[PDB]
RNA sequence: UUCAUCUAGACAGCCGGACGGUGGCCAUGGAAGUCGGAAUCCGCUAAGGAGUGUGUAACAACUCACCGGCCGAAUGAACUA
RNA sequence: GCAGUCAAGCGUUAGCGACAUUGCUUUUGAUUCUUCGAUGUCGGCUCUUCCUAUCAUACCGAAGCAGAAUUCGGUAA
RNA sequence: GAAUGUUACCGCAAUAGUAAUUGAACUUAGUACGAGAGGAACAGUUCAUUCGGAUAAUUGGUUUUUGCGGCUGUCUGAUCA
């Protein structure tokens, strides 16, 4: 199951604080005629940032999702979700600008990402 | 861009570029026109093939514009180099004619296209569209010589160096044929060849060695003859552009020997002259060939030109061999440490009362053998066992059944784990009697409580 | 001693292993490459246990222990618990400590002296902590830094933290572990120093970003020599 | 990065073993290569393939005559050396172009049945005063993509073309109605500003102006050539 | 762009039977045994099993996984004759049949259709040839040693068996792997009457691939341009391949159900029972993945037609624990006695 | 097409009458066109007007054509329907320029500059009724249109004119008429600027209670005094920003520049 | 169809000669014939180009233009249908 | 294109004419800020079908192609 | 739905259609090539988008179980069912 649609307002996840981001653009989306992309959980997405850091303001930023919030089937049978979307933002390597985060993390997007399990306390 | 701009894309000659640039223009655009069709499809098929055409040239000729190097105020070091290679004027001059030639390109494909819009008869319109694709052939045909001189130039740029003069960096000079080449061969590890002739090394090789936990670049030249200033070579004038621009001491090399038959009071001269080249740089220079020569065993009328050497200020005299190489080792060492002098001059436990511990390595790993990988008596490294089994790929990793418990036939023991009730691990204890001695008394008492009968 | 490794294309080796002075921890994930990398250096001195926590490759960062234990969260399983059991020397214990936080290699850094926790964690945790670890517990954070073990890392000798630490907060970190520190990097200039490198009082284990200056820093601080 | 060596390294493996014998071999193999190609190479290919055969066979027959000749064995200044070089008009009785679709009708209003419109697609060339009037008026229609002012002149005399602006046109054949609507019609006789030139007539007054003929059609193409009638 | 479907598979008219019949068969290896190519049965349902995997390099290696598995029922077997055939230019031509004359009810029931009302004159009369010292099958036997260099089996299942009581069985042909022709009929032969067992012809792990009939849709029959100027929706066949099986279910004894790890005693048998289907009580095979068709519907076993070498074959199965809750709605325990666990006593009880 | 209408009116126009902001006339003052009629049509005058006179104080509008007139006749106008001012004057210059042109009977003039500045009103002011469609949005025509008048000259309407150029400064293209605010997402990111051109004690007597910083708290302040803002102090940035910059489009602001 | 080779050994195939002033004259770190370029000599003969190519820092190393040692009877070049 | 130039060949056999060839064809990568009267109904959705004068994948080939990566001829719907 | 004297089972195929597609994590690799910058794929595993064949145990909407218990007002005289 896929996480958010295109053009999604995702709080943001990380300490440095921000509004909510906009998800212009997906990465490794699954372009086909009338399937638009959605951002699953651990998947590096291309998001402006809406709201946040006046220096953070209109401009694209890698954005790693940390929560989905929708009832996905994991390998494990248990049909978990969150309480809502959130995504840390980190440059092309993984590398957060942030040095902590907020919130939980789930072990999906934390083996994919493990600068982003480093920056994580909470894990699953 | 800097650092080897090899990634021009090496553009075909003339005639090459323009019959790719025409099937190009032939196979993406549609052929089968009639003149039953009408007039305005006509006219839009033929203004589409022609701008197809004259957007492809544009976009040609404006990557290849942008693909070299720009030369314009990309470094003085740089731009000299270029200029003794290729003779910047002419490559300026190529560059501008081609930037004309696509303006003429951009110009005929607009007004071929405004007045193509108007032609009513068929024919009409094909001879507008073959007078345009023979003024863009004319266009092209003439900057066939610019084209080609710029393929030349873009195959020997692609292999030129990569240094950066504003890095640390220290260098080798001296008369040609005096062991430079083999010198820099041996202090760093590149590859050049050590023929013996005073142009072995003509191109300026780059060699990079790491000392003090830093990366020391340098580069090769043969050098300078004679050359009062008025008649040198182009292999000669990039030496002393280099040696102009670059960064901290180059050394100078002195062949004391038979070899190189110039007298020894030539070779001073040329460092005399040169002397205008140690502004700043604190100049050194190393003796070559020392093992056949001996320099303590010299003419005192030759030992007074050396001394002469001396006299200038910030130099010195080290002794140096090709046979021998241990002399590189000081010489490198006495380099880098002036090197970083000019590179600098330009410019707790606490004991909190309580704490007490000692090294706690295991006198396991204190007392345990080193280990040796390229010795065959070693360890087994199941990562051998691995790739003997066929690498991760089909090796089943059986780390189980190899872990310390009590007693080897629990290695293979299969834990249940559910015993149809919940897990035992809640209430996995030792002496599991502890809570069956007193369910006996329990069951009884409940019994005979009379709450069953 | 101090060789560089890298695991299969990262250069964060703490983040799938956790290098201790009685034992190391390594993900099933991957190759023996890891495992026989490891293994160079460490001989046969000790097991090298290959394990998984919570079926995660990050065990090195959700687990964290001294020689005296080994900690591990709640979310670990049944299976690997006993496991780690027996496998872990008689001397290490293991329990299933029920607090919030997971991470403890990143929320927890410790050595076989001295250890830092959140100064949120709950007092049973800390007790139990202190306890398996026969260490001294103490309240801090690395210049605000709230995940400590995402950024520092100590052991018997000198300690390592990443460059944003200010001069007086090194001083400070330094007096309370009573061990040389020094405001380093690794992985070019990589701020996951805490995380994503291993090291103990005998072997020291990085990426192969750590350039030579970094290397000899770590050698220095830790005098492996 | 790496200048020639490549050469260096050849120079110390020296020619793969096999690579000579297969270059001689390919090169033996190139004569019946190109003979099945001949064959091959159909529709757009052969054509282009035998075009560039004949050239190749044309240019070696020219140097070979070369070669045999060499085996055998108007004055100009010193500073002019060792440097680059019974009226009837050139082309009579021209084509006679008729009063067809040339003058093209234009649709007016929103129901197109009083279009009263006349366009002229001939090349014209009227210059500073063509001050259009209101659209109401515009009964002939020059477009002005289809004007030009400068077209190309040339001589037999050095064979220098120079453009040169177009002063005027005086004598258009064939209904000159054309004339006096400034097309060009090639075989039209226009004026030319030869200034450039510079050739001075006899009593030392320079001329600046002569009288040219259209070579060229400049409806079927984007330029427009004349010869100066001298 | 793809459009609506396959058009290989198109048109998609009605199956002309409810039983797929097999469309080939594996190459007959002769150095092996006298094996069986292929199986019949009826699916029960579907369950879920949660186990581990030793599979190298993947990011859930060494990781309890739960899959999606299938119970097909598959009772004890009994050969009812055998058919021989013989390549022509115009294909395989089957030459003679035989027969035992110890046919069951069953078959009788499926070779007629109004059973009540048929007379029961069964082969009686052709048997009365075959009771005899013989001399006839042996002239079968001959016939089809001489010729028939392809020999096919045939069988029918034990309806009766079947947890779904029924009367009339399905009979199909099923191909032989051993060696020459010669001792494919002399097993044959040695073989009528005698009972099949499932787990003889398969084992754990082995991949499998099968075929069925699916679900049926009834009547399934908008853009105006479709055409240029210049209705039935399931219920057809459908194949089925890779399918691995995790184990060899010998329902008629009971800790199947549970491993060796949970050794939860107790049947497959969900709690309550399959969803229109009866309490299996015979052998069975667990295979994972699924078929096509719904519960009680014939299926096809078949092992893949060749052999398969990759290493997701050769991988074996861990079974930790099997579910069989009640799918009768939202189930919550595997056997009453955790349900009366959960709840104690109850009005019912006392 | 509906942009060539500058190249169509400028060969059509026997003279072009080139109209400017009186705030800035530099920005619509591009010299591009200007080079080609100057290179080409050596028989057009170019005269200019300066329009919105009345938006700006009379002693800028006064330095304004001092300076401009060294070049250009720089005759002064506003584009009132009824009550225009200067209309004598252009009159008799056009007058004049009849007179001159008495041997050819006709001649109209083409009006260039930027879209919404004068030229419709300019048009229909000089008719002394509404002829032409005008409103306060940039586009009113599509196509070009002629009038008649005295029936010696003729008027040509056109719609507004942009040069392409890389210099474009979205930034500053925005601060004119030439942009539609409506259909812009974000017009907040450009507020701030008017503070540089508009004076600070100009917009306390324009808008409401005043002494911000941040701009974006002055757009704050503005919303939740409207009664725009959104729930829990939150503002309608988009309606307050697009608002903002229709008033400064209008002239409702007043600011001005002035020459060296 | 035309023009020449011819038993004063037809074409093609295997082997040697391919010199001496000379490393010509100016260009110059190297142009010994094959990075620049003017003529391309005389001595010498069966024959030798201040050089056709392959390749060298510098020749050097190998082939033919042209000739001879064996062969062994018609051959080579341009055109037409 | 025009006007020549050399002239493989045909020539009344003085003229023609294949391929090349000279003049239109801001020499300092500057900026033209240029985009000039298409009088006509077509324009855009989905799905299918056909071609190769083919973008990727596939095939092999020539390159100052050392790799990464890049320029291009050809096979292939 | 006439086929083929009747019925039912087993099968062969003359014939029509045809499908899988693309990418990536490692291994080999920080090795060959690289003075440095950078850096493969040939083998085997393991994952991923679209599409094709199926569902139905897990999960979302769709509910004619009228199924459960209840809420607003009316009725068999409020409440019985
Ligand atoms: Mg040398
Ligand atoms: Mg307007």
């Amino acid at each position: 199951s896929l996480g958010l649609p295109v053009g999604a307002i995702m709080n943001c996840a990380d300490n440095s604080g921000a509004r909510n981001l906009y998800i212009i653009a997906v990465k490794g989306s699954g372009s086909r005629l009338n399937r638009l992309p959605a951002a699953s959980l651990g998947d590096m997405v291309m998001a402006t940032v809406k709201k946040g850091k006046p220096e953070l303001r209109k401009k694209v930023m890698p954005a790693i999702v940390v929560r989905q919030a929708k009832s996905w089937r994991r390998r494990d049978g248990v049909f978990l979700y969150f309480e809502d979307n959130a995504g840390v933002i980190a440059n092309p390597k993984g590398e957060m600008k942030g040095s902590a985060i907020t919130g939980p993390v789930g072990k999906e997007c934390a083996d994919l990402w493990p600068r982003v399990a480093s920056n994580s306390g909470v894990v699953v | 861009m800097q650092l080897s701009w090899k990634d021009i894309p090496t553009v075909a000659p003339a005639n090459d570029l323009l019959d790719i640039v025409l099937n190009r223009t032939q196979r993406k655009t549609p052929t089968v026109i009639r003149p039953g069709f009408k007039i305005t499809r006509i006219r839009a098929f033929y203004m589409r093939k022609v701008k197809y055409t004259g957007e492809g040239f544009v976009e040609k000729f404006e990557d290849i514009l942008k693909g070299f190097p720009n030369i314009n105020d990309v470094h003085p070091f740089h731009r000299d180099l270029m200029d003794t290679l290729y003779e910047k004027n002419h490559y300026k001059i190529s560059l501008a004619a081609i930037s004309r030639a696509k303006s003429l390109v951009e110009q005929v494909a607009r007004d071929y296209v405004r007045l193509l819009k108007f032609g009513q008869s068929l024919f009409q319109c094909k001879q507008l569209k073959r007078a345009a694709l023979g003024r863009m052939a004319t266009i092209v045909k003439k900057l066939r010589d610019p084209l080609a001189y710029l393929e030349q130039v873009r195959q020997h740029i692609g292999r030129l160096p990569s240094i950066d003069p504003n890095t640390r960096t220290l260098l080798i000079c001296g008369y040609p044929n005096v062991g430079k080449s083999s010198f820099l061969r041996c202090i760093t590890k590149s590859d050049v060849d050590v023929q013996p002739y005073a142009f072995t090394t003509k191109s300026l090789y780059v060699g990079h060695f790491d000392y003090k936990y830093l990366r020391f670049q340098a580069i090769d030249t043969p050098g300078i003859l004679d050359r009062p200033t008025e008649e040198m070579n182009n292999i000669e004038m990039q030496s002393i552009y280099a040696i102009a621009h670059l960064r901290s001491c180059v050394l100078y090399f002195m062949d004391l020997s038979e070899q190189c038959g110039f007298t020894i009071e030539a070779q001073v001269k040329l460092f005399h002259s040169i002397k205008p080249l140690f502004a700043n740089k604190s100049v050194m220079v190393v003796i070559n060939k020392t093992d056949i020569i001996r320099p303590e065993d010299l003419d005192e009328e030759r030992a007074q030109l050396l001394e002469s050497v001396k006299e200038v200020p910030g130099v010195e005299i080290m002794t140096s061999s090709c046979q021998l190489e241990e002399n590189v080792m000081e010489v490198r060492n006495k380099a880098c440490e002036k090197l970083l002098a000019s590179r600098i001059e330009n410019k707790q436990p606490q004991a909190r009362d309580d704490v007490k511990r000692t090294p706690f390595i295991p006198e396991s790993v204190k007392n345990l053998k080193k280990y040796d990988p390229e010795d065959p008596n070693r360890r087994k490294l199941a990562r051998d066992i691995e790739a003997e089994n066929g690498g991760a790929g089909v090796f089943n990793v059986n780390l189980k059944d190899k872990y310390l418990l009590e007693d080897d036939e629990w290695k293979n023991d299969i834990m249940p784990e559910i015993l149809d009730g919940k897990n035992v691990y809640d209430f996995l204890d030792p002496e599991i009697a502890a809570k069956l001695q007193a369910l006996e008394e329990e069951e009884e008492k409940l019994e005979n409580e009379g709450f069953y009968n | 001693m101090a060789t560089r490794t890298q695991f299969e294309n990262s250069n964060e080796i703490g983040v799938f292993s956790k290098l201790t002075n009685t034992y190391c921890l390594v993900a099933v994930g991957g190759s023996e490459n890891f495992y026989s990398a490891f293994e160079a250096e460490l001989g046969d001195a000790i097991p090298i246990v290959h394990t998984t926590i919570a079926g995660t490759r990050i065990i090195g960062r959700m687990t964290a222990g001294n020689r005296r234990g080994l900690l591990v969260p709640t979310q670990t399983t049944d299976q690997e618990l006993q496991h780690l059991r027996n496998s872990l020397p008689d001397s290490v214990k293991i329990q299933r400590v029920e607090e919030r936080l997971s991470a403890l290699g990143n929320v927890i850094c410790c050595n076989d002296y001295v250890a830092l926790v959140h100064p949120d964690i709950d007092r049973e945790t800390e007790e139990l902590i202190s306890d398996v670890l026969g260490v001294e517990v103490f309240r801090q954070t690395i210049s605000g830094n709230i995940l400590v073990g995402s950024y520092c890392s100590l052991s018997n000798q000198g300690g390592l933290v990443h460059p944003q630490t200010s001069v007086q907060d090194q001083e400070e970190l330094s007096s309370l572990l009573q061990v040389p520190l020094v405001a380093g990097t690794v992985n070019r200039g990589s701020s996951v120093v805490g995380a994503g490198m291993v090291v103990n009082d005998y072997l020291a284990v990085t990426g192969l970003d750590t350039t030579a200056p970094e290397l000899s820093v770590i050698e220095s601080i830790f005098r492996l020599q | 990065p790496q200048n020639d060596y490549i050469e260096r390294h050849i120079k110390q493996h020296g020619k793969r073993l096999d690579h000579e014998e297969r270059k001689r071999k390919r090169e033996a193999r190139e004569s019946h290569k190109i003979s099945e190609r001949a064959q091959k190479l159909t529709g757009w290919k052969g054509k282009q393939f035998a075009k560039k055969r004949y050239a190749e066979k044309v240019s070696m027959r020219k140097k070979i005559k070369a070669h045999e000749q060499s085996k055998v064995k108007d004055a100009l200044p010193t500073y002019l050396l060792d440097r680059e070089q019974k009226f009837s008009v050139p082309l009579p009785k021209v084509r006679g172009i008729s009063e067809e679709e040339m003058f093209k009708v234009i649709k007016t209003g929103k129901s197109r049945s009083k279009s009263w419109k006349r366009m002229i697609t001939k090349h014209t060339f009227v210059g500073e005063g063509f001050t259009r009037r209101p659209v109401k008026m515009e009964r002939i229609i020059r477009p002005s993509a289809l004007r030009q002012k400068k077209a190309n002149v040339t001589h037999p005399e050095l064979g220098v073309t120079v453009f040169l602006p177009i002063l005027a046109v005086k004598k258009n054949p064939q209904s000159p109605m054309y004339t006096q609507l400034g097309v060009l019609t090639k075989g039209t006789i226009i004026e030319v500003n030869v200034s450039e030139l510079g050739m001075v007539t006899a009593g030392g007054k320079v001329v600046w102006g002569k009288y040219a003929q259209v070579t060229n059609e400049p409806d079927r193409d984007g330029c427009v050539n004349a010869v100066l009638l001298v | 762009a793809p459009r609506h479907g396959h058009l290989g598979f198109l048109p998609r008219k009605r199956a002309a039977s409810i039983r797929a019949r097999v469309k080939a068969f594996p190459k007959d290896d002769r150095s092996k045994p006298v094996a069986l190519t292929s199986f019949l049965g009826y699916k029960a349902g579907m369950t879920t099993i949660v186990r581990d995997l030793d599979r190298p390099g993947s990011k859930f290696h060494k990781r309890e996984v739960v899959e999606a598995v299938t119970v097909v029922d598959t009772p004890p077997v009994v050969v009812v004759g055998v058919v021989g055939y013989v390549e022509t230019p115009r294909g395989l031509r089957s030459l003679t049949t035989v027969w035992a004359e110890h046919l069951s009810d069953e078959v009788k029931r499926r070779f007629y259709k109004n059973w009540y009302k048929s007379k029961k004159k069964a082969f009686t009369k052709y048997s009365a040839k075959y009771a005899q010292d013989g001399a006839g099958i042996e002239r079968e036997l001959a016939r089809i040693k001489k010729y028939a260099s392809v020999v096919r089996v045939l069988v029918h299942t034990q309806i009766r068996k079947t947890p779904l009581a029924q009367k009339k069985a399905h009979l199909a042909e099923i191909q032989l792997n051993g060696g020459s022709i010669s001792e494919k009929v002399d097993w044959a032969r040695e073989h009528f009457e005698k009972t099949v067992a499932v787990d003889s012809v398969f084992e754990q792990n082995e991949m499998i691939d099968a075929i069925a009939v699916t679900k049926g849709h009834g009547f399934e029959g908008k853009v105006a341009c479709i055409g240029a100027w210049h209705g039935q929706r399931g219920y057809h066949s459908r194949t089925s391949i890779n399918h691995k099986i995790y184990r060899v279910g010998k329902g008629d004894d009971e800790a199947n159900g549970a491993t060796s790890f949970d050794r939860t005693k107790k049947t497959i048998t969900p709690m309550g029972g399959f969803v229109h289907y009866g309490e299996i009580k015979n052998d069975f095979i667990m295979v994972k993945g699924c078929i096509p068709g719904n519960r009680k519907r014939i299926v096809t076993l078949r092992k893949s037609l060749y052999t398969n070498t990759s290493r997701k074959a050769l991988e074996e199965v861990s079974l930790k624990w099997i579910d069989t809750a009640s799918k009768f709605g939202k189930g919550r325990f595997q056997t009453p006695a955790e349900k009366h666990a959960f709840m104690g006593t109850l009005k019912k009880d006392l | 097409r509906i942009w060539n209408e500058l190249y169509k009116v400028i060969d059509s126009s026997d003279v072009v009458i080139h109209v400017l902001d009186a705030r800035d006339p530099l920005g619509t003052r591009c010299k591009s066109v200007e080079e080609y009629m100057k290179k080409e049509t050596p028989h057009k005058h170019l005269i200019y007007v300066l329009n919105k006179c009345d938006l700006v104080p009379t002693w800028v509008a006064a330095a304004w054509v001092k300076h401009l007139s060294k070049e250009r006749p720089t005759l002064a106008f506003h584009a009132s329907i009824t009550n225009s001012f200067g209309k004598g004057s252009l009159i008799q210059l056009l007058r004049q320029f009849s007179q001159l042109h008495t041997d050819r009977k006709q001649i109209s003039v083409g009006f260039i500059g930027y879209p919404n500045t004068g030229k419709s009103s300019i048009i229909n002011t000089l008719r002394k009724k509404k002829v032409c469609q005008v409103a306060p949005i940039p586009g009113e025509t599509k196509v070009w249109q002629y009038i008649t008048l005295m029936k010696r000259i003729f008027l040509i309407d056109c719609p507004g004119i942009v040069p392409p150029s890389s210099k474009d400064s979205e930034e500053d293209i925005l601060f004119r008429g030439v942009v539609r605010v409506e259909h812009v997402t974000h017009p907040e990111q450009y507020i701030p600027g008017v503070l540089k051109r508009c004076q600070v004690k100009h917009l306390e007597r324009t808008y409401e209670i005043s002494g911000w910083k941040d701009a974006t708290e002055f757009i704050e302040i503005l919303a939740r005094k409207q009664g725009r803002l959104l729930k829990g102090g939150e503002p309608d940035e988009s309606g307050v920003s697009k608002q903002i910059l229709n008033d400064f489009n209008r002239g409702k602001i007043p600011w001005f520049v002035l020459p060296p």
